């Protein structure tokens, strides 16, 4: 929707605009000697109807000074990425459409990337000038790049209804983004709190100075200015620090444009701002280097004046830098010291020192009590990282200790809550843990043992990325080759499988087999009655009286027996399946507890007011063949 | 011969396990921590025997306020600001076994600073900002060197060959471009720079000093405190 008011322009025109700006940050007291940069680019707006326009920007080139003329002009040249920089603005156009002049939705080509964007949207929002009024005090509520506005507009020059010059103003302690943007910190300094009072150190307000033409309503041109001042560091609280943004648009041609057709980029986005990192490019890094060959040379030299500053610099550049090429680096910065390298990962309080000091503890040669230790101590931190996983997937084939491979599968379902996606991680542990059993799971028996055990921790995931393990579980349970250990320890990695259809099965085949083992065959008779069928339990309850293994037949009687004394919720559900198996046979009578397996279970139901019945469950299990003093087996 | 392992489960989730065979494995853990206790003493005595420097410097952030503020342009005005200790020492001795030459370094050091800094930054593309930096640095200690030889004993205690800062009151500014960290030069009107010496020795001499630029007439400058690179000095300078 496009308000007359709101026209600044006129249809089928494209407007050229050179955009010039700088950012220079000085101090007055010193001849305003600033770190000053010059931005220059070729801007083409592109209207071919109101409040449809299109956006073509090139000739960008990225100017810096480098040097100061005695009489203070800078001298400016094109920096390395100026050049990566103009390719990668006029290798995009942007389409966009505000509807009613104040609501802005951005719908760019091929994602450009969000710093980009931002810089766009700072563009539009010195481009944007709010709907014409006769009011001069006007006042109102505006988005920009900054978030919303209460921006003030008052005509300077008006020729009949139409206003000639006009400045636009806001204070910048008033727009909704304002509220510091956090940052990574040094983890361990222990003030905190403290940035709220700053900003009342902060001094900052925009003015914007408007040519407009009366009869198209175009921009004729834009001078844009911000001063931000800082009070401290200032004696009378006036020599303090200062800053400004100018920023100018200047007219060079209107080309009227034969266009009807306005784009909307798929992806749909408003003029707000979007989080984006302290990014540096890739070569400063070397820096980083030097800097720490440059520490280890003075330390010799035996000065010691400079050192924390350099460090404080470096863990900045550090900031400024990204995980990837950090950890490549990274063994070469603990080539160069540890302790050092140990200063900056605690005082680093990004992720990724985190996530990498796993790396150094490998780089370190750790004792394996400790890398264990670890390796829990981090897997239960929430909200696991990709990478992290990645590291822990490392060390656990590095070590392939018990702890660490327990560590990770927590950590494996911790991420698989966190994120849903079956990413490659998944599926190369995956590989790695079907490499580790194959289909006979012939290996060591502690090792494969825990290999199968740790693989249960993750049964679904598992289920939901790979059924040819699942099927290969289902061949081990029916294996003879592996020892009755790891075909138990096969039938408990089940535990996170609820066993369906076929897993069912094949428990029931591998239990009604007379030759099973009588350890093995109760094994699978639990692990069926954790979700059994009717038809199964008829048939469970046919075979039982002719079952071998007298303590299996006692043990299976007694369980029988206790589930159908049971009255627990769920055991009312399930004896309704044990009494349809019971129409045609009867149990045989459990004697013995001392010399033959028998089964006990005890449940504890309390009423709570104003909650469901809490009952706990206990399940007595003892293994006796008839000729074990005490239980050859009990668990608890 | 039996064999028994036993596990723990909370929530259905296995908390490890335990074996003989665990046992045995502890077994030699601690037979291998024997294994690497015997050779300790031996290996500590041959860094003396040969000597070394020893070095213990933290640098730690005790106080630290980082954060940032978007920009009209779409530009990002970096601000933050830190308080640090580096409270390390320099040691470590060497001996000369059989020469009979000791050499003796101990000189703890204290660097106390200060920046602020702010800045406007392109992400991965470029950075403008201005750092204020108060500085305080410390260190004491001592340079003993002595030999022994052929019957003939000699305590050596190398001269300073710097002056000595028992303490440096510093405040200094830059101008940090993406590539370079740049400082501001003093004013010359006015540069105030200045000495008074007394003798502790007649080869060394107490010195107290003070350099910078009086500026505090000159408009938009702050006073003779700030505004350019300050320097209160205390030393103990040796004449060489």
């Amino acid at each position: 929707v496009c308000p007359k008011d709101a026209t600044r322009f006129k249809h089928l025109r494209k407007y050229t605009y050179n955009y010039e700006a700088e950012s220079s940050s000085g101090v007055p007291g010193t001849a305003d000697s600033r770190s000053a940069t010059r931005i220059n680019c070729k801007v083409e707006l592109e209207v071919p109807q109101l409040c449809s326009f299109i956006l073509k920007t090139s000739q960008c080139t990225l100017k810096e000074v480098y040097g100061f003329n005695p009489e203070g002009k800078a001298l400016l040249k094109k920096t390395k990425n100026s050049e990566e920089f103009a390719a990668a603005m006029s290798r995009y156009e942007l389409k966009l459409a505000i509807p009613e002049g104040k609501q802005v939705f951005l719908y760019p080509e091929k994602d450009e990337p969000t710093y980009i964007l931002n810089i766009k949207r700072g563009i539009i929002s010195a481009l944007l000038v709010p709907p014409e009024t006769e009011e001069a005090k006007q006042v109102l509520f505006l988005d920009t790049v900054y978030g919303n506005c209460s921006t003030h507009f008052t005509v300077k020059t008006r020729k009949g209804n139409v206003a000639t010059e006009i400045s636009t103003e806001r204070d910048l302690g008033q727009c909704d983004r304002f509220k510091p943007i956090r940052t990574g910190i040094s983890p361990l300094a222990l003030i905190k709190g403290m940035t709220r009072p700053l900003s009342t150190l902060i001094s900052s307000s925009q003015s914007c100075q408007y040519t407009l033409d009366a009869k198209r309503k175009h921009v004729a041109e834009a001078i844009c200015k911000e001063q931000h001042l800082f009070l401290p560091f200032s004696y009378k609280n006036k020599y303090g620090m200062v800053a400004q943004v100018t920023q100018t648009l200047k007219l060079e041609d209107t080309p009227k444009i034969n266009s009807r057709f306005f784009g909307e980029g798929t992806k749909k986005m408003g003029l707000a701002f979007e989080s984006t990192k302290s990014t540096s490019p890739p070569k400063q890094a070397e820096a980083v280097l030097k800097t720490l060959q440059e520490l280890k040379k003075l330390t010799i030299s035996e000065q010691n004046i400079q050192r924390a500053n350099l460090f404080n610099k470096l863990v900045t550049e550090l900031r400024g830098l990204s995980d990837e090429a950090v950890t490549s680096l990274l063994p070469q910065l603990i080539e160069v010291s540890s302790p050092i390298t140990l200063q900056a990962l605690v005082q680093c309080g990004q992720p990724q020192c985190s996530t990498h000091i796993l790396q150094w503890l490998k780089r370190v040669h750790a004792n394996p009590l400790l890398i264990d230790v670890v390796t829990y101590l981090v897997a239960l931190i929430p909200e696991p990282s990709a990478q992290q996983l990645r590291e822990i997937f490392n060390m656990a084939r590095d070590q392939r200790s018990r702890a660490t491979l327990y560590a990770l599968s927590h950590a494996v379902n911790n991420y698989h809550k966190t994120n849903p996606t079956g990413t490659q991680e998944l599926l190369d542990i995956a590989n790695y843990l079907m490499e580790q059993i194959q289909d006979d799971c012939t290996g060591d028996e502690d090792y494969t043992y825990l290999i199968l055990r740790v693989i249960g921790n993750m049964g679904q995931t598992m289920e939901q990325l790979t059924p040819e393990l699942k099927s290969s579980i289902l061949k081990c349970v029916q294996s003879t080759k592996p020892s009755l250990m790891i075909q138990k320890a096969a039938i408990q990695a089940l535990r996170k499988m609820e066993p369906k259809d076929k897993d069912q099965e094949v428990l029931l085949q591998t239990f009604l087999d007379d030759a099973s083992p009588g350890d093995k065959r109760l094994a699978a008779y639990l692990m069926l009655m954790r979700s059994p069928s009717q038809a199964d339990i008829n048939k469970i309850v046919q075979i039982l009286p002719w079952e071998q293994n007298e303590q299996v037949k006692n043990f299976v009687a007694s369980h029988i027996a206790n589930i159908l004394n049971s009255e627990e919720l769920d055991i009312q559900d399930l004896k309704k399946l044990v009494k349809e198996a019971l129409k045609e046979s009867q149990l045989p009578t459990v004697m013995d507890f001392r010399k033959f397996s028998r089964n006990y279970q005890l449940y504890k139901s309390v009423s709570l007011p104003s909650l469901d019945p809490a009952s706990a469950k206990i399940e007595g299990n003892l293994i006796f063949d008839p000729n074990n003093y005490l239980p050859k087996e009990s668990m608890l | 011969v039996p064999e028994a392992r036993a596990y723990l489960r909370i929530l259905g989730e296995e908390l490890g396990f335990a074996s003989l065979h665990d046992l045995q494995l502890l077994g030699k853990l601690l037979l291998m921590g024997a294994r690497t206790l015997q050779g300790i003493p031996q290996m500590i005595g041959e860094v003396i025997r040969k000597g070394s420097k020893n070095d213990f410097f933290l640098h730690y952030i005790f106080m630290e306020n980082a954060f940032e503020l978007p920009t009209g342009a779409g530009l990002q005005l970096q601000i933050s600001s830190s308080g640090v200790i580096a409270p390390g020492a320099k040691a470590g001795v060497k001996l000369e076994v059989a020469n009979m030459q000791a050499e003796l370094v101990a000189k703890p050091s204290v660097s106390v600073e200060f920046v602020t800094n702010m800045g406007i930054i392109i992400p991965d593309f470029a950075r403008s900002g201005v750092q204020m930096n108060t500085n305080f640095f410390h260190e004491s200690g001592l340079e003993a060197h002595v030999a022994l030889k052929a019957g003939k004993l000699k305590f050596i205690i190398p001269s300073p060959k710097r002056p000595v800062k028992l303490l440096s009151g510093g405040n200094t500014l830059h101008l940090v471009s993406t590539t370079k960290t740049e400082v501001i030069p003093p004013l010359i009107e006015n540069r105030q720079s200045w000495s008074v010496c007394k003798q502790v020795f007649p080869g060394l001499n107490y010195c107290t000093s003070g350099a910078y630029s009086n500026a505090s007439s000159t408009d938009s400058a702050s006073y003779y405190p700030l505004t350019g690179d300050t320097r209160l000095e205390l030393e103990l300078r040796p004449t060489g």
